[PDB]
């Protein structure tokens, strides 16, 4: 009895050293969390840069991505476990926008996750897909914006903006495009969390600084948040 | 055609057991006395976890206990002596589930991965993995030392065969996700609650659904029987519980106030069945009269919402996990 | 799956059931029964009590 | 002035209990950063309970009735209290700047074991400056007055010597103050860096809180203690130039910023519902 107690103590203080060095790595590595709307390419950014787990490090700094593949659910329960994640990245095929559509279903979705009552501190890192062939549509006089979203008529090019030997049609598409996830993200946010779009083609090589730089700035933005500097 | 009968069928069960409600269980119960005012007091504390906890399940002696977290642990306690024996790490860091086998001698697990692995205590390695669902695990009971069943998120739940790894048999009938189920007394029958709002009593060796249950209007989150074996209480999402009969085919009371507007998150009853012990999003527990509808006691201390509660075969303690990664014991 | 859900509703249809003023009743009387022996709605006294 | 200095003790007691009190009964409030806090609020506690009530007698009465011992022992913990508190400013203002400035790294950095060792080297570096010099004698001062007062029993005046002078207040105030402004310029800077980001990106949908904030705390910690360390280089530069009264004024001024730091520190919504728990 009296041996008992001192053996089972033992194995408790070898136990609690290993959790111990456990936490350092639970503490340094950030958890990402993949979702996309259905096509738009979002393996093809993932390879180039039940549920599937990858682990890349930039700068000496640990980033640990999840994606979702065995719950196909237009209702989503799970999505109640990612609420502790650093950031969430959203990929949207921005040139489906004639292909039955699919572009108001992303915002859609995209409008149902920011509004969720458990994502409620949460910022995302938007990804606009597929702008060479977007161009190349927009360049085409097959297709018009306007058959399918009647608002871009009376849209305007913003001034504040930075056009890449660029078509003005395709900037001024590119802009409303984005413009149109800026406003709900814009809508209902408190100052808790914010977003970030981004415009990327196939031969992009440095989509992996940019998720470095916008998790920087989110967890900078967040300090200064809490220390009542922002 | 086919669609004609089935509104006809339907309002045929409404209007038979329609008759059988001669009086309401609250009016029977009128004339006893109320149990008055509980208060119960933490006596334990267990910390170690490193994120949220999801999952907790009692041993049968009453003195070991299993709890499971999000950062990829599986750790073993001893309640009596708050001293970890054992702490098993997860393949994959997103769990949902875990349970104790009666004999002691083995741990279930599962979670996001579609899979459930089966760990051998007495040798710590993977004894077994179960493969065949297409969706997320919620939740898993032991039926004996070599089958188990299951349920998941494919509107499906299943019985394995630990030995060959195959499904004996699988129940279908729900439409929504399954989110929980639990065992009867004698393991001859048991029941699940869904995300269509409806509950369902199945049979094990048959294989078939004897009644369905729909007198909620949102997703289903616990279940658990009186210990009786006649009877069992759920809560949903809409900050009510309900308590439904076997052999009436009918609910009885429901348990609900205008001040709590959470959802629920758990359900156990006590060793006599006289208490309904229920988990809150509201940060708390709250302790409920079974044959009155009336709060008797308010369980308070945890810093995040109450995600697991359990109470001991001898009914001495009553065990609560929450997302702050922190257990107590309260008695 | 019509034919399906007329199937099994017409299994389930056809069961016996007893009035809510015997299952009351036997609820009550369980209780009733089986109160002797609850430790959480009774404090035990600390001498018994392994939590304390 | 019995009535204000009464007063005074009072609002330092209750304030400082009340912050130590709140972070040990509560789970959730123990924080690598609230050790600071906790530091910092005893340092306040024990210069609020053991030196303002003698001081307020010694100036009611206007004699010293206690010896000669326990005035240099009153001396002491004294110098031992100003220093403490005030050091303890500057490891949050570098805890802020590195929390701010390098995120990634911050985690990794801070633990509770640093955070310890941190503290008690900041306790003994202050408790090497007041009770080693002033038990051994070493910063008397050398004329008649001061021989005087060091020689009768009843009158224990502050007479020093100019080394003293000149290291005690450097260490006290001086190497501190830089190192503060440093790091709140540089988190400014950040903070305006971050909000111009804000305005070029979602600017067209729609600096004066981390001003307020920077200007509250920098103004009442520079306004409660610089005229009294400056005044202490003065009267030992110059001679017969500094009143008496003009240095216990100062030095009071300088002793109630003791009761403005738990304000200052413990505005966070999870401290507001800690108090209104208790
Ligand atoms: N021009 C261009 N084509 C792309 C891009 N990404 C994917 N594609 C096209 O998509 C084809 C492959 O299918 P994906 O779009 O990658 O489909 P996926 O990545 O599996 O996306 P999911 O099915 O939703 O998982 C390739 O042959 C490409 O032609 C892109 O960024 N730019
Ligand atoms: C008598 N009051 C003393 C006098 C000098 C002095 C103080 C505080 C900190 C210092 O570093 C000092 O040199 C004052 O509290």
């Amino acid at each position: 009895q009296r041996n008992e107690e001192k053996a089972q103590r033992e194995a408790n203080k070898k136990i609690e050293k290993q959790l111990q060095k456990d936490k350092q790595v639970y503490r340094a590595t950030h958890r990402l969390l993949l979702l996309g709307a259905g096509e738009s390419g979002k393996s093809t950014i993932v390879k180039q840069m039940g549920i599937f787990e990858t682990k890349f490090q930039v700068d000496k700094v640990n980033f640990h991505m999840f994606d979702v593949g065995g719950q196909r659910d237009e209702r989503r329960k799970w999505i109640q476990c990612f609420n502790d994640v650093t950031a969430i990245i959203f990929v949207v095929a921005s040139s489906s926008y004639n292909m039955v559509n699919r572009l108001q279903e992303a915002l859609n979705l995209f409008k149902s996750i920011w509004n969720n009552r458990w994502l409620r501190t949460i910022s995302v890192i938007l990804f606009l897909n597929k702008q060479d062939l977007l161009a190349e549509k927009v360049l085409a006089g097959k297709s018009k914006i306007e058959d399918y979203f009647p608002e871009f008529a009376r849209y305007t090019t913003p001034e504040d903006a930075t056009p890449e030997g660029e078509d003005p049609r395709v900037t001024r598409a590119k802009y409303f495009i984005r413009d149109e996830f800026l406003r709900i993200s814009t809508a209902s946010g408190d100052g808790r969390h914010y977003c970030y779009p981004h415009f990327t083609c196939a031969v992009d090589t440095e989509n992996i600084r940019r998720v470095f730089n916008d998790c920087r700035d989110i967890i900078q933005r967040m300090h200064l948040r809490q220390y009542e500097l922002l | 055609q086919l669609r004609q009968e089935a509104e006809q069928l339907k309002n045929q069960i409404r209007d038979a057991r329609k008759a059988c409600a001669d009086a309401t269980l609250s009016q029977i119960t009128n004339n006893i006395d109320p149990v008055g005012r509980i208060q119960m007091r933490t006596r334990r504390t267990l910390r170690g976890h490193l994120a949220k906890i999801y999952a907790m399940h009692w041993g049968t002696d009453s003195r070991l206990l299993v709890s499971a977290s999000q950062d990829g642990k599986l750790i073993i306690w001893d309640s009596y002596t708050t001293n970890k024996v054992h702490a098993i790490p997860l393949r994959s860091s997103w769990v949902m589930t875990c349970a104790y086998a009666p004999s002691g001698n083995y741990v279930a697990c599962g979670g996001l991965d579609n899979i459930c692995s089966i760990y051998n205590l007495k040798t710590v390695r993977v004894s077994r993995e179960l493969a065949g669902h297409t969706g997320y695990l919620s939740c898993c009971r032991f039926l004996d030392d070599n089958q188990i069943v299951t349920s998941s998120g494919d509107t499906t739940c299943a019985l394995w065969d630990i030995e060959t790894g195959q499904q004996t048999t699988t129940f279908t009938g729900h439409t929504g996700d399954v989110m929980s189920l639990s065992l009867a007394p004698d393991t001859r029958l048991f029941v699940s609650g869904a995300c269509d709002a409806s509950a369902k009593l199945w049979d094990v060796r048959e294989g078939m659904c004897r009644q369905t249950f729909t007198g909620h209007e949102s997703d289903i989150n616990a279940i658990c029987f009186f210990p009786n074996g006649n009877a069992f209480a759920t809560g949903s999402d809409d900050a009510t519980c309900r308590l439904f009969d076997l052999r009436a085919d009918q609910e009885l009371m429901t348990y609900s106030h205008d001040n709590i507007i959470c959802g629920i998150t758990s359900v156990s009853f006590s060793k006599s069945g006289r208490l309904l012990l229920a988990g809150y999003d509201d940060f708390n527990c709250n302790v409920w009269d079974a044959l009155k509808a009336d709060r008797a006691g308010v369980l308070a201390g945890h810093d995040n919402r109450v995600s697991c509660l359990g109470v001991t075969d001898d009914g001495m303690a009553v065990a609560t996990g929450s997302w702050d990664s922190f257990l107590k014991i309260w008695n | 799956q019509a034919r399906k859900l007329v199937e099994q509703l017409k299994m389930e249809a056809n069961i016996d059931r007893i009035k809510v003023s015997k299952a009351a009743a036997d609820l009550m009387a369980y209780c009733e029964a089986h109160a002797k022996e609850d430790p959480l709605l009774t404090p035990v006294p600390a001498s018994e009590n392994p939590f304390r | 002035m019995g009535i204000v200095m009464s007063l005074i003790v009072l609002a330092i007691v209750f304030g400082n209990v009340l912050v130590i009190t709140a972070i040990a009964k509560f789970e959730r409030l123990q924080t690598v950063t609230n050790y600071f806090i906790t530091s910092l609020a005893c340092a306040d506690l024990v210069m609020g309970l053991a030196v303002v009530p003698f001081g307020a007698a010694h100036i009611l009465t206007k004699t010293w009735t206690f010896g000669n011992f326990w005035c240099e022992f009153w001396t002491s913990i004294d110098v031992l209290c100003v220093t403490a508190s005030i050091e303890t400013l500057c490891v949050i203002a570098v805890d802020r700047y590195f929390a701010i400035t390098s995120p990634f790294k911050y985690q990794s950095l801070l633990t509770k074991n640093k955070a310890r060792v941190i503290i008690l080297m900041v306790w003994i570096v202050s408790g090497l400056t007041s009770f080693l010099p002033i038990q051994m004698h070493w910063y008397r001062a050398t004329h008649q007055e001061a021989i005087n007062c060091y020689a009768e029993e009843t009158c224990c005046d502050f007479f020093t010597n100019q080394a003293y002078a000149i290291a005690s207040s450097i260490v006290s105030f001086y190497v501190p103050l830089v190192i503060m402004v440093f790091v709140y310029s540089r988190v400014f800077q950040e903070a305006k860096r971050q909000l111009q980001k804000i305005d070029k990106s979602e600017g067209r949908f729609h600096e004066h809180k981390a001003l307020k904030t920077l200007g509250i705390i920098m103004g009442t910690f520079t306004l409660c203690w610089l005229p009294f360390f400056i005044v202490n280089i003065v009267h030992v530069i110059q001679d017969n130039l500094i009143r008496k009264e003009v240095y216990i004024l100062l030095n009071w001024i300088g002793y109630v910023n003791s009761g403005f730091n738990p304000l200052i520190y413990c505005r966070s919504p999870d401290f507001r519902i800690a108090f209104q728990e208790l």
